[PDB]
RNA sequence: CGCGACCUCAGAUCAGACGUGGCGACCCGCUGAAUUUAAGCAUAUUAGUCAGCGGAGGAGAAGAAACUAACCAGGAUUCCCUCAGUAACGGCGAGUGAACAGGGAAGAGCCCAGCGCCGAAUCCCCGCCCCGCGGCGGGGCGCGGGACAUGUGGCGUACGGAA
RNA sequence: GGCCCCCGGCGCGCCGGGCCCGGGUCUUCCCGGAGUCGGGUUGCUUGGGAAUGCAGCCCAAAGCGGGUGGUAAACUCCAUC
């Protein structure tokens, strides 16, 4: 019953339509590709693992997964990014868990 | 291409590899003089992402530099004056030490043009580091019109003015609200249109 | 114009109109607001009633133009258009109402101040008052929300 | 000292100002100096306009100026990929291009593709030898001008769309638009907490089961 | 126990080039007070100011967003007007103190590394000829040297690019 | 207003070289700068306030990542480079 557009309020503002361009090709930046991928894991097989890294995936293998993470912000500095390479090193542990088990 | 691999080797510096190298390149250059050329880039890969090319009239220098801060130097302490000015001990220079490694480079060869630094280790005492240097006046290097630039007399001494990558970052200058200050040219020129009563004819 | 002004009066006097007992010595009271607390506290605080102290929010990153909401009165809401839509109106016969767009003028609340004359109005603001609406629908008008 | 009544005031005159003190009187000579350097300019580009290139329309942010128009700083990429300007060429034809400017709403695209279009009917390309290839515009078109265009070329001029007087239907008289207001605000506030104590409901009623 | 590659290093009044000091009004990088104000004073202020050192150019620095915003969104840098003596800081005292938007002056945008393709397709120096020579260049011709695969040159760089 | 010098700058001709240099449309591929970011810190600095910027020291990364989004943190969507 009369749907004034309003400057104040949830579903505010002036009601114009969107047009959805193709998005910006400086966006896909990080993205990761199939070729640096295997340069990534090449290096890792070569160079290995650093000494905190593998102190937390000692960590991580008695299943003590909070002081591993309490441990890699410390070293690391954030959270976001204590948190993401504890899922690294808990994957890496797996695929040595699968591997060996065959 | 070799050079993406090199590249993420040297990321993995942590690694049992690049330490085992970087402590017997370290031990290596603590037992030279303070600044030698090195006859080619120890980091081939980061030279090229700064800008060395390998042809003629690109040089290198590998200099050391001291490590930690910056004692304030009067005798005793005797910073005679208000207690604010007191400290001596804790207390930190504003350049960083590859911009000093390149001053010292630029000093040294006076004929050359420092280009840009990069990191070859660390002790406790000493850091290393490595200069990109040019000759101005080398055929090679004039007729490419790519790298001229080097050869205009604006470019004599960048690492002395704060124009190199190291140096220009103590500078504080960058896009956005965490500047400001250098919201002119620099620092001291915001200041100056800060701190000036312009004075209008008409008032 | 040095001519008009005290000091050419004063030549002669030997104090120059700054007496004699006491003089004109150089900061007497100290340099400027000095002493708001200590020793000029009488004027400041029966002539500057809450200079000291704190109160309210702080607020880091003002930016003033996120509330700007230039306001306007019902007392002059005729003012923003031409007379001569305010009087084909009030004739016509049709009952139509002319319309008063308040933004395009500058505006964007419309408050309630005074006597809104008997003669209806379509009246589009970004916001309103309540008696803003209120006086609006008694002479026989509508109020009009716009983004 | 104060004395009796007056704005507790504070000067910045504590640092050597009269040392930065930075009087006008160039100004004037200044003024000049551009108008010179300004009429030279446009003698430099013969035909062209002084103005510079053609510069998209665009409105302003916030709220404050939000319903005023300006010139932009350039054309947008796809402006130009729509309207059929190679971007490589464009400044050649003296059309502002930045590439920097996204594009949100297809109100303000076309317009600005209208305004490249327009720019295009009444432009007057010289070919590049007296010899005349395709593109380049008749000697007609040429001899009646080889003008210059003063001022901005194609001003932006903002403007108001005229409404006409309604009759007011019983439903705007019916609206309640303070009301409206007041209840968009606090849905605006509350909608946030509403959602999570749904969400609480729905675990209860979840909970209720097992 | 020689001869030969290269690597890392020396020495030459070796051939040919450059750098050194000055000036310093303006400019860039460091360094950095204390008088002073607070009616005392120590934080604060004076002030990132004087003095100190360094390096420039006809201007310098900055500059083509790891930006603003939160809009129906703007779109490198510099400059002016405004923002604004405002937001903020502060023995919340003395005092200090920006930015975005908006309007102008001006207006211009680009290149690598990398990733790839191309017989290194590239560069420097020799020596002989023709022109040109008071800003050492063009063209040709030399099994004449060297740099270079530990990567030169063409294409190409996020506004996408290649095939 | 004149004449004479010189020099600049732009217009035409000839020669010597270089230079076989587009765009859209659909497909298949290609893609990013590390002792850096980030954190901790101490010291200076800032209007920037549970750190505006620069530093030393220690830690020390990632790749649908990273940075920003002016009150510390966790979860979460968005925006923006
Ligand atoms: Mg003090
Ligand atoms: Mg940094
Ligand atoms: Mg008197
Ligand atoms: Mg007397
Ligand atoms: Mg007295
Ligand atoms: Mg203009
Ligand atoms: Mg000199
Ligand atoms: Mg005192
Ligand atoms: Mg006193
Ligand atoms: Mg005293
Ligand atoms: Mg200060
Ligand atoms: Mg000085
Ligand atoms: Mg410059
Ligand atoms: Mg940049
Ligand atoms: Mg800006
Ligand atoms: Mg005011
Ligand atoms: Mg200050
Ligand atoms: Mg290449
Ligand atoms: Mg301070
Ligand atoms: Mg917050």
């Amino acid at each position: 019953a009369l749907r004034y557009p309003m400057a104040v309020g949830l579903n505010k503002g002036h009601k114009v339509t969107k047009n959805v361009s193709k998005p910006r090709h400086s966006r896909r930046r990080g993205r990761l590709t199939k070729h640096t991928k295997f340069v990534r894991d090449m290096i890792r097989e070569v160079c290995g693992f650093a000494p905190y890294e593998r102190r937390a995936m000692e960590l991580l293998k008695v299943s003590k997964d909070k002081r591993a993470l309490k441990f890699i912000k410390k070293r690391v500095g954030t959270h976001i990014r204590a948190k993401r390479k504890r899922e690294e090193l808990s994957s890496v542990l797996a695929a040595m868990r699968k591997a060996a088990a065959k | 291409g070799a050079y993406k691999y090199i590249q993420e080797l040297w990321r993995k510096k942590q690694s049992d590899v690049m330490r085992f190298l970087l402590r017997v390149r370290c031990w290596q250059y603590r037992q030279l003089s303070a600044l030698h050329r090195a006859p080619r880039p120890t980091r081939p890969d980061k030279a090229r992402r700064l800008g060395y090319k390998a042809k003629q009239g690109y040089v290198i220098y590998r200099i050391r530099v001291r490590r930690g801060g910056r004692k304030r130097p009067v005798p005793k302490g005797a910073t005679y004056g208000k207690p604010v000015h007191h400290g001596v001990n804790q207390l930190k220079f504003a350049r960083s030490l590859q911009s000093v490694a390149e001053e010292r480079a630029g000093r040294h060869c006076g004929a050359l043009r420092v280009l840009n630094s990069y990191w070859v280790g660390e002790d406790s005492t000493y850091k290393f580091f490595e200069v990109i240097l040019i000759d101005p006046f080398h055929k090679a290097i004039r007729r490419n019109p790519d790298t001229q630039w080097i050869t205009k007399p604006v470019h004599k001494h960048r690492e002395m003015r704060g124009l190199t990558s190291a140096g220009r970052k103590s500078r504080g200058l960058g896009k956005g609200h965490k500047f400001h200050h250098t919201i002119g040219g620099s620092r001291r020129a915001a200041w100056r249109r800060r701190n000036t009563l312009q004075l209008h004819r008409y008032r | 114009p040095s001519r008009l002004r005290k000091t050419r009066k004063l030549r002669g006097h030997v104090s120059h109109g700054h007496g004699r007992i006491g003089k004109h010595r150089k900061h007497p009271g100290g340099r400027g607001n000095a002493g708001g607390m200590h020793h000029h506290r009488i004027n400041f605080d029966k002539y500057h009633p809450g200079y000291f102290g704190k109160v309210g929010m702080r607020h880091y990153h003002l930016k003033r133009n996120q509330s700007f909401c230039p306001t306007v009165n019902l007392d002059k809401l005729w003012t923003l258009v031409s007379e001569q839509t305010r009087v084909n109106a009030a004739k016509n016969k049709t009952g139509a109402a002319p319309i008063i767009d308040v933004v395009r003028s500058g505006y964007y609340k419309v408050l309630g101040k005074g006597k809104l004359p008997k003669q209806p109005v379509i009246v589009k603001a970004k916001f309103f008052s309540r008696r803003a609406e209120e006086k609006i629908k008694g002479v026989g008008g509508a109020c009009v929300l716009v983004a | 000292a104060p004395s009796r009544n007056g704005m507790i005031l504070k000067p910045h005159f504590h640092k050597d100002w009269q040392r930065r003190v930075a009087t006008w009187f160039n100004q004037p000579a200044r003024k000049i100096r551009r108008r010179k350097a300004r009429q030279a300019r446009a003698r430099r580009i013969a035909p062209r306009p002084a103005s510079g290139p053609l510069r998209p329309i665009v409105r302003c942010p916030t709220v404050r100026y939000h319903t005023k128009v300006r010139a932009g700083r350039g054309f947008s990429l796809e402006e130009l990929r729509v309207a059929g300007i190679h971007k490589k060429v464009a400044r050649t034809i003296g059309i502002s291009v930045d590439p920097r400017r996204r594009n949100k709403s297809t109100e303000s695209l076309q317009a600005n593709v209208q305004r490249l279009k327009e720019y295009r009917s009444k432009l007057v390309l010289f070919p590049r030898k007296p010899s005349a290839p395709k593109k380049g515009d008749s000697s007609a078109e040429e001899l009646k001008l080889a003008t210059q265009l003063t001022g901005p070329v194609m001003p932006i001029r903002n403007v108001f769309k005229k409404e006409k007087a309604r009759v007011i239907t019983e439903e705007e008289k019916n609206f309640k638009a303070f009301a409206s207001l007041r209840m968009a605000r606090a849905n605006a506030r509350l909608f946030g907490i509403r959602a999570k104590r749904a969400k609480e409901a729905a675990e209860q009623d979840v909970e209720k089961k097992k």
